[PDB]
């Protein structure tokens, strides 16, 4: 579910946020993105890439 | 590279026109594959056709 306040855990990361589609293109190896403060801001969805 | 019980491989396929020596430049090395081998490796040899 996207664009909605949901408590989520991807691969057990945990946290609360708003899931939105991202135009940024991860490199194939990467799974987790992070912000300047080393806080998780972007993730790669486990079930569907 | 072998780290934390894992054996990782990197790659790059940059095209160059200077045959003499190593080109000034910057190619990053992405992690191609990861595999959990984990050996206390001490020696090294290459195989030439």
């Amino acid at each position: 579910v996207k664009n909605k306040c949901v408590n989520f855990n991807f691969n057990g990361l945990t946290g609360t946020g708003v899931l939105t589609e991202s135009n940024k293109k991860f490199l194939p190896f990467q799974q987790f993105g992070r912000d300047i403060a080393d806080t998780t801001d972007a993730v790669r969805d486990p079930q569907t890439l | 590279k072998n780290i934390d019980g894992y054996f990782k491989i990197y790659s790059k396929h940059t095209p160059i026109n200077l045959v003499r020596d190593l080109p000034q430049g910057f190619s990053a090395l992405e992690p191609l594959v990861d595999l959990p081998i984990g050996i206390n490796i001490t020696r090294f040899q290459t195989l030439l056709a």
